């Protein structure tokens, strides 16, 4: 008797459930729906490929260690899809387990998909919700947004890449974006900023909240950051597709064209 | 240099600078332990590292590190070091220090502490010479009580004498009392000074001494009574009553004269009973007639100038004696073996009172140590920060010679051969009085730098054959120059085509006028032509090297190059003088008339905040000494705090700002003329 | 000019203490050949130094933070002013050294409503997109994202060395400090562990994100040797008519 199979139902239970009920009824409080089901609204129905489901943080510092704190998938869903047949891949970030903060599980399970995207030729889309960086990881969390960064460049004019702020991002991840060809925000539920109000409060001493330090007005009307605003989640995913169909797979192929009336 | 007499295992050396160094390499050779104190921001410096153990003592300032009871007294607590040598300076002559050290089971290397009560006091110390049998300074012990006072003193000893206001405080003033009208109206005039001074109204009148020569005598004694005078030593060339540059033996004595000197002196410390090494002060009239001026109980600062002519390690001697073993040598052993000359480098400005405190960082440091006959004491490095808490000193330079003019032509190759990048020094003024005729000859005193320069210094004045070399030698670098910056690496795409020019021909402009050079090169060897006149330069044109080395027309000269432009300024150091020239072609001369100069304007007084901030804490007040681009005050901002300067020379005259205050940009802080 | 000569007077320009600052010129004028540096723009964005030099006889470019203007942070103005001399020093195969002592990026409202996350985005794309040869020096500082920004080692880095002064970390001690330990409520002892481990490059160190730690008096003999080694230096890249620089 081997208890190797009720280990897989329990892991994939797990990653399911993400990394408590509590969490996800919180997420649900604030309008905002989580991973799984913004990738499943996304792409086609049955055609999402996950992969890399069982990948797990291996830190073991500051108590990182213990099983309350280990959780698989490491707060990243990613993989592949056909939208409207075309391929692409996917990757979305879980704010659930530890905020969606990178470490070096969620750092190299994006940058294994982005390698297979850039080598397959296929388009990249980003769904970013992240709290930043893992204080705990140390350099690593660093070291892994330098790998993002280093094949964000490496891939730049070769594959198209959209970028979709979904919550709030802050510090250093919020330059994968800025790096893609594309941003699109959400309204009165994403902020970009690189450092918080508390401390712009504390060093230049001037009072302002996150709503007109980050928010979707300020950076679709007088920052020239993002791209287009939407009201909700559902809206902007359509409009993601809508916007996708437009594209070509990769610049060796030729601008697409559609049947004509 | 026997290891194999006992001796204390552990010194401990409460000082700093080029001292702290010598006693640290003198202990290293007795193979014996050093302890090394040091405030916080001398962590780095060179006497620490060399040392073995390093205990801190306190902050910055002076007061608190170096000059700090308690310290010293933990220090040695926990270091338990068997000895402690003061050095000189700080406390060498503090007798508070002398007994709390000797009371409970520590040996001080210096004299005792009767010695230095004897001669702490000037008062006291010429009654005591006075009872010693020795020629005392010409005057009379008491109180003037009016003009019939001052005119019976004159008429009782010399008809030369000052009326200068002695006694009380300081006892100076410049007053002369050689005629009876003179001695009465310089009666009345310091006593109308001494009331204003120190209102003690009363003199003790002193004998006029001509262009007095500062001659001084050095002591060494033991505790079984045994006293040796180490030739004598020639400090006349002072400014500011401080000496610059020494002269060990004195050219203008004889045997006599040195014999009878040391005699007294000799007499001297035995009826004080000195047991260290001591040094004796005598001024000396044109009559070659001595007479006693005070006695230092401590090592002198130029000690290894005399060190050089006898061969007697002075530390080693002081440490033997400290440990109670007599003296290894006798009157007869003492033998004036050759000429020793000394100068001290500081950190300052000639061009200003003979010098002015600066500040800076050195970034390029090197000694001439490969030069003949050349000895270098410094305690700074490359790298090190000259302050404000203490002397600007950077080094001492001593060269020893056969004779005097071996010993100053070696002065002057080193002081051409030594190299100092990053603060101004006044090797120009030593470079200078080494050089002029009065010195050579040896007609020197006390008023040597006030009557050659009653102006001021201004440079050394340069000759036409020496002006004919500056150019060369700077249009000959220039062509030099231009001719490096032809060579690159073959290509293979686009070959290069080096062009062929024969002859430069270049206006330079120094000072204030313009000459015509003409400039040939036939490999290592420059044909420079200026206004007719025709030289030759030949060097090996290194350009990296900090020091080129050039012969024109045989002769060999060695030039620096601190500064090169590409629009033609050019700063050279030449005979130790920075001069500043101006190298054109003849095209770029003869168009550069067309060039309309730029009028300034505004005030020199710009300093303000350069951002709005808060100030920590305010160090200035109207009216407070600056010096060369000194840190004036401190402004913080987030993680890091700026500290302003004031770079431009000027005395505080109202300050605007004040601490805490939250002023913003461009704000008037500190008014600066 | 020797291509081994020792600098000593760059074994103590570091202040101890972590608040006071310090010209990175002179440290310029100390490595390179002749202390001869031909700066580009010195009087715009001062926060940053770039300039022309030659090493071994070879051009190099330099690029560099100044602690002494704004503590060296990274803003609007200095990210440009980086990113176009980067760009052009790339592409004429003219190799780079960097000398990092940053404490991140400059924070404010009117950073934000300038967009410094497209200027930052173009300095990291310039430094990323380099193919000539480069050597990283990190004398004090180096926080968050900033050190990523300024050419670390995963930026297809060739050599990166820290002085025994450096030291490399996420953010500041007291906010790790601060977003760790909230529940313990006791920083008087957790702070210390903190600065005593995490405050040095030792961490970079076992992992492998420096080459090296060197003594600061040897930085120069090191540099030049680097130079003669990458210059031969040649990688491949996926085709594409041109990338997308976030201007
Ligand atoms: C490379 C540069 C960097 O390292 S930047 C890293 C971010 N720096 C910071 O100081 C953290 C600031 N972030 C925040 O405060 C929040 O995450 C923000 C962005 C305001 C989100 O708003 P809010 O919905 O109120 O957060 P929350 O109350 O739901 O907290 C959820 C949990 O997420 C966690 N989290 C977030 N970021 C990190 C991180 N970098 N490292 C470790 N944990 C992180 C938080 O600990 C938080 O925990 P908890 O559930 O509140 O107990
Ligand atoms: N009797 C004197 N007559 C004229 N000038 C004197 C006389 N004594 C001293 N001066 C001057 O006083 C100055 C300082 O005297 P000194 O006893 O050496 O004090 P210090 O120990 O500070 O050097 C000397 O430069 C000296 O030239
Ligand atoms: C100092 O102790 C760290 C807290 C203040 C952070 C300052 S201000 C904003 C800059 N960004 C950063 O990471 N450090 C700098
Ligand atoms: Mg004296």
């Amino acid at each position: 008797a081997t208890s190797v199979n009720e280990r897989i139902e329990n892991k994939r239970r797990t990653a399911l459930l993400g990394g408590g009920q509590r969490r996800i009824d919180a997420q649900h409080k604030r309008g905002k729906l989580t991973a799984r089901e913004r990738i499943s609204l996304l792409l086609d129905p049955g055609s999402f490929v996950e992969s890399d489901m069982f990948v797990e943080h291996r830190c073991a510092d500051f108590g990182m260690a213990a099983d309350k704190n280990k959780f698989p998938g490491d707060s990243v869903v990613t993989g592949r899809g056909r939208i409207n047949g075309r391929l692409v891949y996917v990757f979305s970030q879980d704010f659930t387990v530890f905020g969606g903060s990178l470490s070096g599980a969620h750092a190299q399970k994006i940058c294994k998909i982005m390698d297979q995207a850039i080598t397959v030729g296929a388009p990249v889309i980003g769904l970013n919700d992240s709290g930043g960086a893992r204080i705990q990881e140390g350099v690593e969390s660093l070291a892994g947004y330098a790998d993002i960064f280093l094949r964000n460049v490496t891939a730049s004019g070769v594959i198209p890449q959209i970028s979709l702020i979904m919550g709030p991002c802050a510090g250093g991840a919020v330059y994968s974006p800025a790096l893609t060809d594309f941003t699109f925000m959400v309204k009165d539920t994403s902020y970009l900023f690189i450092t918080g109000p508390d401390v712009v409060k504390s060093v230049t001493n001037e009072d302002v909240t996150q709503e007109e330090l980050g928010g979707a007005k300020t950076h679709t009307t007088m920052s020239g950051v993002a791209h287009r605003a939407f009201e909700n989640d559902v809206d902007a995913l359509c409009n993601l597709r809508d916007f996708f169909n437009y594209l070509p797979l990769s610049s060796q192929d030729p601008a697409p064209v559609r049947e004509c009336h | 240099y026997d290891p194999n007499e006992k001796t204390f295992d552990k010194i401990l050396v409460a000082n700093r600078g080029e001292i702290a160094c010598r006693v640290i390499r003198t202990c290293k050779k007795m193979g014996i332990k050093t302890v090394a104190i040091h405030s916080d921001v001398d962590a780095s410096s060179v006497h620490v590292k060399m040392a073995d153990e390093a205990v801190c003592v306190g902050p910055a300032p002076t007061s608190k590190s170096y000059l700090n009871m308690d310290a010293i007294m933990e220090a040695i607590k926990k270091t338990r070091a068997q000895a402690v040598h003061p050095g000189y300076g700080f406390l060498s002559e503090n007798k508070e220090f002398a007994r709390c050290l000797a009371a409970e089971d520590v040996v001080f290397i210096g004299p005792d502490t009767h010695a230095i009560q004897a001669m702490g006091d000037k008062i006291e110390s010429k009654l005591l010479a006075k009872k010693a049998e020795v020629n005392t300074i010409p005057g009379f012990d008491g109180v003037v009580k009016d003009a019939e006072e001052a005119v019976r003193i004159a008429r009782e000893i010399g008809y030369p004498v000052m009326i200068k206001a002695s006694a009380g405080g300081g006892g100076k003033g410049m007053r002369i009392a050689w005629d009876d009208e003179e001695t009465r109206d310089g009666f009345r005039l310091s006593s109308q000074e001494a009331a204003s001074s120190f209102g003690d109204d009363r003199l003790l009148i002193e004998k006029f001494i001509d262009n007095p020569r500062h001659i001084e005598i050095q002591v060494l004694g033991d505790k079984h009574g045994n006293a040796l005078w180490l030739n004598e030593r020639e400090c006349s060339i002072q400014r500011r009553n401080q000496k610059v540059v020494e002269e060990a033996p004195s050219i203008f004595l004889d045997a006599e004269t040195r014999r009878a000197m040391g005699e007294q002196a000799v007499a001297l410390a035995r009826a004080v009973k000195y047991s260290s090494a001591g040094t004796v002060e005598f001024l000396v009239d044109s009559k070659k007639n001595f007479y006693f001026l005070e006695m230092n109980t401590r090592l002198q600062v130029e000690h290894p100038v005399t060190e050089c002519i006898t061969g007697l390690d002075l530390v080693q001697e002081m440490i033997r004696v400290a440990k109670g073993y007599p003296l290894r040598h006798k009157q007869a052993d003492i033998r004036i073996n050759g000429w020793a000359v000394e100068c001290r480098v500081y950190a300052e400005d000639p061009y200003k009172s003979f010098g002015l405190p600066s500040i800076g960082r050195l970034s390029q440091y090197q000694e001439p140590l490969h030069l003949p006959g050349v000895r270098v004491d410094s305690g700074i490095q490359p790298g090190s920060d000259i302050s404000i808490y203490y002397d600007p000193m950077i080094s001492k330079l001593i060269t020893y010679g056969s004779d005097r003019t071996e010993a100053l032509k070696r002065m002057a190759d080193a002081l051409d051969n030594y190299v100092i990048r990053g603060v101004t020094h006044n090797i120009a003024l030593l470079r200078e009085v080494i050089i002029n005729s009065r010195f050579v000859k040896g007609d020197i005193s006390t008023k040597f730098l006030s009557d050659v320069y009653p102006d001021g210094f201004k440079g050394h004045m340069l000759t036409k054959s020496e002006k004919n070399q500056l150019l060369a030698i700077a249009s000959s670098l220039f062509v030099a120059f231009q001719l490096r910056a032809q060579h690159f690496q073959e290509n293979s795409r686009m070959p290069v085509i080096k062009p062929d020019i024969a002859n430069w021909e270049l206006s330079v402009k120094l000072h204030d006028k313009v000459h015509t050079v003409v400039a040939s090169n036939n490999g290592s060897v420059f044909s420079v032509e200026v206004d007719g006149s025709k030289l030759n330069v030949t060097s090996t044109w290194n350009l990296a090297s900090p020091l080129l080395s050039v012969s024109v027309d045989g002769t060999q000269r060695t030039v620096q190059c601190l500064s090169r432009e590409a629009g033609g300024n050019m700063s050279i150091q030449f005979l130790g003088t920075v001069y500043k020239v101006n190298i054109l072609t003849r095209l770029a001369a003869e168009l550069n008339k067309f060039m309309l100069e730029k009028v300034t304007e505004d005030t020199s007084s710009v300093l303000r905040s350069p951002m709005p901030g808060v100030v920590v804490a305010v160090s200035v007040k109207p009216g407070d000494a600056v010096a060369e681009g000194q840190e004036i005050c401190v402004i913080e901002a987030m993680k890091m705090q700026n500290s302003m300067t004031a770079g431009k020379t000027g005395t505080v005259k109202s300050v605007h700002c004040q601490a805490g205050d939250t002023v913003g940009e461009g704000d008037l802080l500190v008014e600066l003329e | 000019d020797p291509s081994d000569r020792l600098v000593p007077e760059l074994d103590t320009i570091v202040p101890l203490e972590s608040t006071k600052a310090y010209n990175m010129v002179d440290i310029i004028h100390s490595v390179v050949d002749e202390r001869e540096f031909f700066e580009i723009m010195p009087n715009y964005a001062k926060n940053i130094i770039v300039g022309f030099a030659r090493m071994n006889g070879r051009t190099v470019g330099i690029v560099g933070n100044q602690p002494k203007v704004a503590s060296g942070c990274l803003d609007i103005n200095s990210s440009v002013k980086g990113a176009r001399f980067v760009r052009f020093c790339d592409a004429f195969n003219i190799p780079l050294i960097t000398f990092v002592d940053v404490p991140g990026f400059l924070p404010g409202t009117a950073q934000e409503y300038g967009g410094i996350i497209r200027h930052g985005a173009k300095l990291l794309y310039a430094f990323a997109e380099a193919t000539v040869p480069k050597v990283t020096v990190i004398t004090r500082k180096a926080y968050g994202g900033a050190y990523d920004v300024m050419s670390s080692k995963h930026l297809c880095g060739d050599t990166n060395y820290a002085w025994p002064t450096a030291e490399i970390a996420v953010m500041g001690a007291k906010g790790a400090v601060e977003i760790i330990f909230k529940g313990h409520e006791n920083v008087e002892a957790a702070q210390a562990e903190y600065i005593e481990k995490f405050a040095n490059p030792f961490p970079a160190a076992v992992r492998g994100f420096v080459d090296d730690i060197i003594q600061p008096s040897s930085t120069r003999a090191r540099i030049c040797c680097d130079l003669d080694v990458l210059a031969s230096k040649k990688v491949q890249r996926p085709w594409r008519k041109h990338a997308n620089i976030p201007l």
